[PDB]
């Protein structure tokens, strides 16, 4: 009601009111904090509000309502300055700064206004970024004037420097100009010896801790780019080093600030800064052990309690030591007097390292690695650090973390490996004593039994195989003790597994040992009847684990045994899955078919596959014979997962045995080709009686899974086929019949985007071969397809994804099929391109612009003949400003790389006179004209009426640098985030296009 | 109730920060991608062994566009969470961006950084990259609103500084004994028709495990 | 004979008490 | 001598426990919304002999069902699921205040979803006496 008075410009604005709209935001709830907000917005995004700026700062209370009004004037600084009168500027200027000065002399707001007041200083650092040096020269010296007198002004300019140097240094890439980011990046490199004289006295000085602070702060920010000479050749190493670790307020942003200078460029052979880089360290180490703790402190507990900023700290402490002795370790390693430094750090590390939190053992973890590695190839190292790694054995091993969290347990192995190498011995004795406080029950718990497990099987083939044999033999032993010891079918289950687990990490003592090997299968074979929870799963990832390391093993006759054990497998395949799910015997399956695989006589190979697949082939043809005679069996939902579940059981079994897979794949290809016509006929007249709502029942969807694995199978074998004859020859032709029609002349809901998957490998493979078929799959699959997705973004993800990949495999293998398309068809490939472009989907975005280029490239190929020279007339002028379009409509940032080259690629055609035809149509330009000439001009138009507020000399200029700069990428793609920076704003200056 | 913290969840558009709370206040999965304009405030209470924590969550807007009044949101808030999604390297890059303008006017609060969509088979951003919470002193958790992975782990770590204990846990809610409702004939209408158009209307995800 | 021992153990390996 | 160093569902006992999703219709829209994943537990109350389901969320633990299994309910199947069970409950207390509902519940397996219809007729049958 009374809140929508403000959004009326036409009176004055009622500060009162503003006030109430501000506090009813701030503090209200329900409707009306959203009413409030909605008219917040409605006044920020008026852009007249800003005139009304120094109104509010001045006579508001509210420190909220001055937060926005200084928000609605940053809008208009970085964006509509150089628009205003040079008055204006002035005078904005001088209240900006008044008003900072202002607050800093009343020490009530000075304390209680300190979000208010960083605003403020943000508010005038876009101010210096628009106008200072050029415009405001003596903005230094009359800073560092001003900081003599108040010590509350000379703080507040320490957080003016220290956001100033964030936004010239640390933030200026994306958000300026090149041009404008090294104007800046000179100002304050010029000045900076006048800002440095200010910071070391009032450090050496040091009267107030805030102010103390608020430099030190400005300070870690300086060291991301000043030279290294302002910190070594003065005595600010000793200050930061000493007398800013005792105190606590400043020890925090003190070590953040030696952790950066452990990062200077330093010349590495001066004698001087290696003793003043050993120092400080040395120093650093010092104020720790005597004021915050000692090196036997227990920090696991510390960290734990949480007090204070410790947590804060201790991360801190850790990102300044392993930074340090990362680069610098090498400079204590050969002095005798500094091993005690050396050694002090690294036990700290040891004890941080204790810490219970993920991402700071990460970076604990990262140093580890960094040192072990270099221990294990560097001479004369190892010795230094024996009681460091042995130490780090125990911490490694009693954090070992699953092998399903992939990238902790990689770091972790690694750096175990490379310890278990430097000392064997005392690996084994760590690891052994561990299972024997597991067998005593000091320690025992599922999870501890369970870490030393995955650390026992991540040291596999780092010891000499006589080694291993007795390690695994005790291990094993102690852990068959434990089994038998325990009691409940929980605690046995547990240490069954991490049992299995083991045995299935020593993959050269199972080569080594048939026997134990035999053993172990058979052991697995009867987990696989257990109903208790994990242990068919267990059992099944254990054997297929095995049987990818072992191989050969299974394949060949083992002495004393009648037979290679595959056909041993093979034989009690029916008893020995009985009890599993469907799932966990496919994978049973998969394992047969990679041993398989590994026999090289054809007759054998083919011999034990069709052995293999003896229970699912008479399965299967029992369901033909019944369902081809009466198709009224096909309805029947059991019917439906038995034929998934053979389908399946194909996949699994062509998964692991690829082209071998072939004679398997004849014997039921043209009857499952049958199937899939048949369910396909079910799935259609079930949409026709029930509805869409069909798609959606267990019945229908348990028919799309029967086409699905088919269409997977087929992907699947003719992804890894390498009798390519064969593919063509007999089972292309057969497929393209099964499967296009059905999947043009369903309705969009029951069409299958696998399908087209199916399609992609097919022309990948042998779209070479089949220019005929690739014409039909395009005639099926495209114009259908492409009306699912043009409407919207969202529907039909999956069809969206697949249908890009199909195009480009095309685009690529068979580009005739392109070529013989209608002029119209054509026509919608060339939108489907540029509608791939729009995505935000990233998998759609990267193709869609790689058909373009693509595309491209491909006419390119043809020369001098009708079809390009009408494509570049048609087309040309299309890809250039549809690609200007998402490059500079700021929602298509992640695609700007292929952007930017597809950009290139299209000027660089005219640069070179590539395209061979006037690309302006009858009389529009004069008759001698280069492409070149018209190029300029269609752009220089097409950006003036897209971005109206830029000049034409910003244009021209812009358009002048981009097209010479069509060879060389990289500055190119500088050329157009400059373009980036510049539509953002107003009055940008055109000569930032000459920085090269 | 008395003890209440306002939190900022801040990040790129798309990166499922709306999604994430709709999960927390009413157990829901909201497929669709529909930007939050400006902000959205929505309380959000958790039961724990020290008595009960609510969360004022300001939900604010990632797009530029629909940006609103941007760092005014973050005006005393107590805590914040920093999102991005692993499929998207470009919310990864802007971390530092929504971390600067956080901090600015946050300048000493407990901050969760949190890479969404992990449930995603081709992760973009990967682990080994993700290493800016380390010298900005952020919390870094692998989440997804989708299988709910680490779901409540952000909220159970601010609930522990916020509070300062740090063996606050999550605990069960009362249950109390529901009521014995008969039903009335001038209900019954109503609800056998909401029951038709639910029986023929598909529950979602039928393929999920549960 | 110290790995057949071992076999020998790892064959009577079991679920139930 | 040495001195030394100085959830309401206590009054219920466990019929049934199984694991589930659980939806609820927004009729406004014309879509189902998840209210919750976990265990869903059927309580006797010693007291009163009261059938109830208790469902709460993995984790957070916050409860997302809890009603009386009445008399007069059905168990509907639903169109795309034969693992799922729909039904209208006309007062439930997961958010605070009673309301009525359009609740469905899908589990792991047709087996389980059988085996909750049979467990929640015979809660059903105590619930009459
Ligand atoms: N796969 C997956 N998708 C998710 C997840 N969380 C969110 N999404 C998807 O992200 C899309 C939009 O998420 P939003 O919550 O709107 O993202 P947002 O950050 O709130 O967007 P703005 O409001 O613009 O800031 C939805 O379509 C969700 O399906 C997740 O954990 N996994
Ligand atoms: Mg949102
Ligand atoms: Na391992």
């Amino acid at each position: 009601g009374s809140m929508e008075g403000i959004l009326d410009f036409s009176n004055d604005l009622d500060i009162a009111l503003l006030d109430q709209v501000v506090s009813t935001f701030y503090q209200g709830s329900g409707v009306q904090q959203k009413q409030a907000q909605e008219i917040l917005t409605k006044f920020q995004d008026n852009p007249d509000a800003w005139q009304k700026a120094d109104q509010i700062l001045q006579f508001s209370t509210n420190p909220q309502s001055k937060f926005i009004a200084l928000s609605i004037l940053d809008k208009l600084i970085t964006r509509k300055w150089k628009l205003l009168p040079n008055d204006h500027r002035i005078g904005i200027r001088n209240f900006v700064v008044g008003m900072i000065i202002s607050m800093c002399q009343d020490d009530e707001v000075f304390k209680t206004q300190k979000n208010l007041i960083n605003k403020s200083d943000l508010t005038l650092v876009q101010i210096l970024k628009q106008e200072w040096p050029q415009n405001w020269p003596e903005f230094i010296p009359e800073l560092i004037g001003s900081s003599s007198s108040s010590v509350n002004v000379c703080e507040n300019n320490m957080i003016v420097l220290k956001l100033l140097s964030e936004e010239v240094f640390d933030f200026s890439a994306e958000q300026m100009t090149q041009a404008k980011a090294l104007h800046l990046k000179n100002s304050m490199s010029k000045e900076f010896e006048q800002i440095f004289k200010l910071c070391f006295q009032v450090l050496e000085q040091g009267s107030s801790s805030s102010l103390i602070v608020a430099t030190l702060e400005s300070l870690l920010r300086y060291l991301h780019w000043i030279p290294y000479r302002y910190i070594y050749e003065t005595n600010i190493l000793e200050l930061l080093s000493t007398k800013f670790m005792t105190s606590p307020d400043t020890r925090a942003i003190t070590l953040k600030c030696l952790t950066e200078v452990s990062n200077l460029k330093i010349p590495q052979d001066n004698d001087l800064i290696k003793r003043q880089t050993v120092l400080f360290f040395q120093n650093t180490l010092q104020q720790i052990a005597t004021s915050v703790m000692p090196v036997t402190a227990d920090l696991k507990a510390t960290y734990a309690n949480a007090n204070g900023n410790d947590q804060s700290f201790l991360q801190d402490l850790a990102m300044f030591l392993t930074t340090y002795l990362a680069r610098n370790r090498a400079l204590l390693e050969s002095d005798e007097s500094l091993r005690e430094l050396l050694l002090n750090a690294h036990q700290y590390l040891i004890q941080l390292s204790k810490i219970e939190e993920r991402e700071l053992f990460k970076t604990t973890l990262d140093y580890w690695h960094n040192l072990v590695a270099d221990l294990f190839y560097e001479p004369l190292k190892k010795h230094i650090y024996e009681e460091i790694c042995s130490q780090l054995r125990l911490v490694i091993i009693e954090n070992m973390v699953r092998p399903e969290e992939i990238q902790l347990y990689k770091s972790e192995r690694e750096v175990l490996v490379y310890l278990t190498h430097l000392n064997v011995i005392d690996t084994e004795e760590i690891m052994i004593s561990k299972l024997a406080r597991q067998i005593d029950g000091s320690e025992w718990s599922w999870h501890n039994i369970n870490t030393l497990s995955w650390a026992i099987g991540s040291i596999s083939g780092t010891m000499s195989e006589d080694t291993e044999k007795r390690f695994v033999v005790t291990v094993i032993k102690d852990l068959l003790g434990l089994c038998e010891q325990k009691r409940g079918k929980d605690n046995k289950a547990v240490v069954a597994s991490d049992i299995m687990y083991v045995v299935g990490q020593y993959p050269r003592f199972l080569k080594a040992h048939w026997n134990f090997l035999r053993t172990v299968i058979l052991k697995l074979f009867e987990f696989m009847h257990e109903t208790h929870e994990g242990v068919q799963d267990m059992a099944c990832d254990t054997f297929i684990k095995i049987v990818q390391k072992c191989k050969y093993h299974f394949v060949i006759q083992q002495p004393r045994e009648s037979e290679p054990f595959i056909q041993t497998i093979i034989r009690d395949i029916q008893k020995t899955t009985a009890d599993l799910q469907p799932q966990q015997v496919h994978t049973f399956y998969k394992a047969c078919g990679i041993i398989i695989s590994e026999e090289r006589s054809v007759a054998e190979r083919n011999r034990l596959l069709s052995d293999l697949m003896q229970l699912p082939n008479m399965a299967w043809d029992t369901i033909v014979e019944q369902s081809t005679a009466n198709p009224t069996l096909l309805l029947d939902s059991e019917t439906v997962k038995i034929i998934a579940n053979i389908i399946k059981t194909n996949v699994a079994v062509c998964t692991s045995m690829g082209a071998d897979f072939y004679p398997q794949l004849g014997h039921i290809y043209y009857n499952m080709l049958q199937l899939y016509r048949a369910v396909s006929s079910m799935i259609s007249a079930q949409v026709a009686a029930e509805g869409l709502i069909a798609t959606k029942t267990p019945k229908v969807r348990g028919l799309r899974t029967i086409k699905k694995e088919i269409l997977k199978l087929v992907e699947t074998y003719i992804s890894k086929a390498r009798n390519l004859d064969d593919v063509v020859k007999v089972l292309v032709e057969p497929l393209l019949n099964a499967v296009l029609e059905d999947y043009m002349n369903n309705v969009p809901d029951a069409r299958d985007a696998e399908v087209l998957n199916c399609m992609t490998t097919v022309v990948e493979k042998v779209g070479h071969m089949i220019p005929q078929g690739v014409i039909l799959i395009l005639q099926s699959v495209f114009e259908c397809t492409l009306d699912m997705i043009n409407k919207d973004f969202t529907e039909y993800p999956e069809h969206r994804v697949e249908f890009y990949k199909l195009l480009k495999v095309i685009n690529e293998k068979s580009f005739a099929a392109f070529l013989e398309l209608p002029p119209a068809a054509f026509k919608l490939f060339v939108d489907a391109i540029c509608w791939a472009f729009k995505h935000n989907n990233r998998d759609v975005e990267v193709n869609g612009l790689q058909i373009a280029l693509d595309l491209v490239k491909n006419i390119e190929r043809m020369g001098n003949v009708p079809f390009a020279n009408e494509f570049h007339k048609n087309y040309f002028f299309i890809f250039v400003s549809e690609t200007f379009f998402v490059l500079t409509d700021s929602d298509h940032k992640s695609g700007f790389s292929k952007q930017a080259l597809l950009l290139m690629k299209l000027i660089s055609l005219v640069y070179d006179n590539k395209i061979s035809v006037p690309l302006y149509q009858e009389a529009e330009v004069p008759q001698g004209t280069s492409n070149q000439v018209y190029l300029s001009q269609y752009l220089a138009n097409m950006l003036s009426n897209a971005f109206p507020h830029l000049t034409s000399e910003q244009i021209a200029s812009f358009l002048s640098a981009l097209t010479k700069q069509c060879k060389d990428l990289v500055v190119f793609k500088g050329t157009l985030r400059d373009f980036l920076v510049q539509i953002k704003e107003v009055g940008g200056d055109p000569t930032d296009y000459l920085f090269a | 109730p008395q003890v209440q913290f306002k939190l900022v969840l801040v990040g790129d558009g798309g990166t499922g920060k709306t999604t994430f709370v709709k999960r927390h206040l009413t157990g829901e999965f909201e497929k669709k991608y529909v930007a939050t304009l400006g902000v959205e405030v929505h309380p959000l209470v958790f039961h724990t062994n020290r008595g009960p924590i609510k969360f004022n969550v300001w939900d604010t807007a990632g797009q530029e566009k629909f940006g609103g009044l941007r760092d005014g949101y973050y005006i005393q808030a107590q805590c914040a969470i920093i999102m991005f999604d692993v499929t998207s390297r470009v919310t990864y890059k802007n971390v530092p961006n929504w971390h600067r303008d956080l901090v600015r006017v946050c300048e000493n609060i407990p901050i969760v950084l949190c890479g969404n969509k992990v449930d995603i088979k081709d992760r973009k951003v990967k682990a080994k990259s993700i290493v800016f919470h380390r010298k900005k002193n952020l919390q870094y958790y692998d989440i997804s609103a989708k299988s709910n992975y680490n779901f409540e782990k952000p909220f159970l770590w601010l609930a522990r500084k916020l509070i300062g204990d740090p063996n606050l846990e999550f605990v069960a809610m009362p249950a109390l004994a529901p009521p014995e409702v008969v039903m009335d004939p001038a209900l019954a209408a109503q609800a056998e028709h909401d029951l038709e158009v639910a029986q023929t209307t598909a529950l979602p995800d039928e393929d999920d495990d549960l | 004979s110290t790995v057949d021992e071992m076999t020998k153990k790892f064959g009577t390996l079991t679920i139930h008490d | 001598h040495f001195e030394p160093v100085v959830t309401m569902e206590e009054d219920e006992e466990v019929l049934y426990k199984v694991r589930a999703k659980l939806f609820r219709f927004d009729a406004d829209a014309k879509e189902w919304k998840e209210r919750g994943t976990g265990d869903c537990k059927f309580l006797k109350n010693k007291k009163t002999n009261k059938v109830r389901i208790l469902m709460r969320r993995d984790k957070t633990l916050k409860i997302c069902a809890n009603h009386i299994i009445a008399p007069e309910y059905t168990l509907k199947p639903n169109v795309g699921s034969d693992r799922s069970w729909v039904y209208a409950c006309t007062a439930d207390i997961a958010e605070g205040e009673a309301e009525a509902f359009t609740f469905a519940i899908r589990f792991g397996s047709k087996e389980n979803a059988d085996k909750f219809k049979e467990e929640f007729e015979k809660a059903q049958e105590i619930n009459k006496k």
